[PDB]
């Protein structure tokens, strides 16, 4: 047994994907180098921001697949907002990525590709905003090692 | 058991800050529903925690886990801490508890 | 926090049953003079939902808690529907209300 | 969150473990029910609809060393009617938990007896149950479904 | 002066013991708060099953006596079945208890004993089956009071 | 044609001081989806249940100190999967006085469970004992345990 | 309750007439179906009084109650008379009784 | 459930503001910590007096405004009272307020003012006089969170 | 129920005092027009209360709602206790009701 | 009591504390006797010359069927001043059992409605009644099963 | 009825063509909001024809009748093709169909 030895504020957050997830990108909190506290709600896959100010706003996703089942495969990336203010999803940072040039694997066998995608910004966020950070594959993410995809804000 | 919660005794000096979690374990209560109860040290008063100012939760739904970070803590704050949450089925309709004591020393 | 209505966004199909538990938080409230109102999404007008056949209610007053379970479910019942109890102490006497909305998806009829 | 529906009165109601002295019937408690228009009023069950009910009850008694050579643990539950307005018993049980003994050179002796009740009757609209013993200062509702108290429509 | 327009429903039986049959075990229907209706027949104090399917079959029975003469005495309480296809008694239901651990009241007397005993279970029976609740000490009855004996069958 | 899932298993008389439970004897059910795995029933369908054992427990004496004979039923379920105590119930056979250089004294002291709960799909109940040396399934029907979906 | 004889311990004298109430308390018994027992003093062969001639019997539907009047008492009409009634609501049917002395001095 | 456990008497009325009311003052009795008992009846946005005596009257309002162009804003709030024996209304307390006073919030963003204003006396009041408690600017009340705009009556 | 007779069952002591009160749910029934029946236990006649003395009455036509506080209770005032209001709005004229019941117990 | 509106209309029920009768009552929600209508012993008085529409239901519920010969009947009737003599403007006549007087103790509570409606021209002073042969078969318990009314088209 | 729909049951081969000929009766009715709606053979839901393509429409508001030709027939296209038409006059306005059935062999 042992006590708690930092005091700390400023609402952080700093989610990793479930590896045992398969083919879903659900947000944990608890585990070792993650963070979720000083207010932060994490609702359905979705931050709410529990107080108004500038944030600082990241997320990295690490896209894999073993083979290109066509050759118009098209990765995307965005993390988005509706507001209180204004109640439709608008995204803040977004990418888009082509992981395949010209090859679908046809004179070869299958070949294991890895792509990162990286998000990073400033915003002023108010109360009771969702965010969410998306894709558009799910089946294509890496979450079996370490922190190779995550997602996460901090008040300034 | 029915909602884990960790931290069973804290101890810290007036002026910092005590973090209490709570886990579930049964998959029918909701992370929506989730209470805090203290009960000062001496009293027979089991009071009902507002949330709002010196008092944060943070929630998580994935996890089914919440905890409640207390702030700017004085004298008057040794007590019993206990988490709550409703739970629900077919035609079953319940709530769970944990327990917890907390002391400061000034 | 004085009438706790429990669940809080509910989604059932068409031709199901949702209940709507309440717990009183306030021990000068009665569990004898309980009331519910629904209310029509889109509409502006809080009816009462009356007691007896689909809407059935059930009252403990040892916990003073008390439900609502509401059965045959179509795509008109799909509301706000708030608890209600008659609070009285000694020469004071007030009411209190919860929270909490039902959206009701429809079947889809099959065709061959 | 809700699934497959269920119908039918149904109540399964424990004791309050926190009532010290008393035998207070909850049901906002893990394995206990209380659904489809079953009311628990003054600690008594209201039954919503008629037709053929299933009765029970279990009440645990538990003291630390026998005091009396005269002492008589009952559990009874009982009926008052619409159509006859006097209370009576539809199951009942006696029981000594004391033959003589009275420990004067002893260390204290702790006794624990159960007793169940169960049957299936007829009821009517408005018609109160109620499950009640003679010393609830004996009541051991210590660990778990030690006491409880239920009827379910068939 | 009053009006009723209540429905029935299947197979069932709560029989009670007789108050005014000395020393005996004798079942009664015509009383208050019993039931013996929708074809269960009562013939040779034994019910007799109309239709073939799942039952729950339960019973009670108080013992008291006027004092421990006898640290050897033996109250059982069993339901057995004799059935269509075997003609033997078999017990369903079976309980065995020793009212008198003491050593005898030597001096004063006025001890009275309780001891009750509950047998229930769910079997399956078939049409003609004919199920009997019995005591091996009848003198030993407490049917004083109104609920403290009784016997019955239920169709699930 | 009887539907509704449903149990009543009944102990091995010739099981050496242990409590097992048996499906394939004269007057014992196992049906409709109720499955007997590790000495447990296992709830094949969500619903209410109407749950029931008794247990006869025999000594031939009253050894030293007090011996408490206890009788529970318990669910480990799959949305809570620890096991919890549904019915439960305790009894002391022996009212002190244990036998002072004299003869015996048979005790039989029987414990009956029985209530209606809500099971989920993959419940598993057990029907326990604590002291399975004082065991008499000596005759039948006098330790058994069952559930019906109600 | 369950039927209530109201005329508990009479004693008249031979040669007169006492009647004899009894009033319905469970509202599922009938006034219909009424009957009459009495047991001589000092005697457990209760037999069935039947309605004729000196034992005239009146109902009242709207009370629910019947009564029975009997006439011409002797020094052998001394004994313990009980009603009853034949109840019924929906898959029960039972019946319910009462008590009450009857001693009659002889002139 | 519950009844009252001390009988407490003489005329007694603490009533609040009604909060879904967006532009007047409608006064209530009907919530949590409100009372109007003892014979106190709240006619036309008035308190009828039901015996003569010595009576305590107070009465406090919040006003908050999200900027003040127009330096002429004049908060008041003011007790009325017409008795039987005098059929005009006439002031018991009164309170004037001056809000603002800027150089026109130019420019910049909105800056909200709150005001409150708190009035209590002692008066001697007969059988069906009809005390009133109003104010001249409605649009600025502020009874959005707790109880902060009140008025009351005790017969002491 | 257009009108809601809130304290449905009451039990007082001897020289108490009990608050019967009625809310209007019909926004045409006049809290000027309120009216209040008691009727004893095994008495087929339902009795006019009077406002005064024993019987105080509060109002609030903001909330149209009004109680009847009762002082000095006896044993004989054991009863079923009524509200009534009058209600019109175009052609209409009609009048509504509630439903409550008191016991009070002697001493000594 | 916020709007104007006027023609004589009457729409009454029946009295549910009453038993064995059939008591006209106007003093409940959703009932109109108004702008001149009177209300005699059980009966309609106009109060002008005009046409009027007439109507009128009854709901009859028995518990059990004694006799064959049993008849229903619901008319609505007219005394006028210039012939002083009461005629029927609606009738009509319903048997609730053909035969089957039921057999056992199987309580099976048999209902039959009549409705009734018509123009007429009426003269001031007609006096309209609405009148059934057994009341003892009337179920007001419920609401709006049964009432009379008329309306100045 | 109102709207005559006049082929009542056609049957023609994958690769003709069919017109389908619907006349007014009701003279409330007007040939300017013409609607067509086909239901294939074997589902039961009404599909709505799209009055642009394949499927032409020729409306002559002197005889009060539409029509609706297909070019191109497949072996699918079979099925109960229905008319209709939306009347007015006073306070009411309404709808008005008819029937009629192609089958395609090849
Ligand atoms: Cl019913």
């Amino acid at each position: 047994r042992s006590s708690s030895r930092t005091p700390s504020d400023k609402p952080v957050a700093h989610v990793v994907a479930n590896p045992q997830a398969e083919g879903q990108l659900q947000w944990l909190n608890r585990r070792a180098n993650a963070l979720l506290a000083n207010g932060v709600e994490l609702r359905d896959n979705q931050l709410v921001v529990p107080s108004e100010g500038l944030y600082l706003i990241y997320s990295q996703v690490l896209f894999k697949g073993q083979g290109c089942p066509s050759t118009h495969v098209l990765l995307t990336h965005t993390i988005s907002r509706i507001a209180v203010s204004y109640q439709t999803k608008v995204n803040l940072l977004s990418a888009i990525k082509s992981p395949c040039q010209r090859e679908t694997p046809e004179g070869a066998e299958a070949k294991p590709w890895y792509e990162p995608i990286y998000l990073g910004g400033v915003f002023q966020l108010e109360k009771g905003d969702r965010l969410s950070a998306e894709i558009n594959r799910p089946d294509y993410l890496d979450f079996a090692e370490s922190g190779q995809v995550y997602f996460g804000i901090i008040a300034l | 058991a029915r909602v884990d919660q960790t931290p069973q005794t804290i101890t810290k000096e007036t002026g910092e800050s005590l973090t209490i979690n709570c886990v579930l374990r049964d998959s029918h209560c909701a992370t929506s529903s989730t209470y805090w109860y203290r009960k000062k040290s001496g009293s027979t008063n089991e009071e009902s925690i507002s949330k709002g100012g010196r008092y944060v939760e943070t929630v998580n739904s994935g996890s089914k886990s919440f905890s409640l970070r207390i702030n700017d803590l004085t004298v008057e704050d040794s007590g019993t801490y206990r988490c709550a949450s409703e739970c629900q089925y077919g035609l079953a309709e319940y709530d769970v508890y944990g327990g917890g004591t907390v002391v400061t020393v000034n």
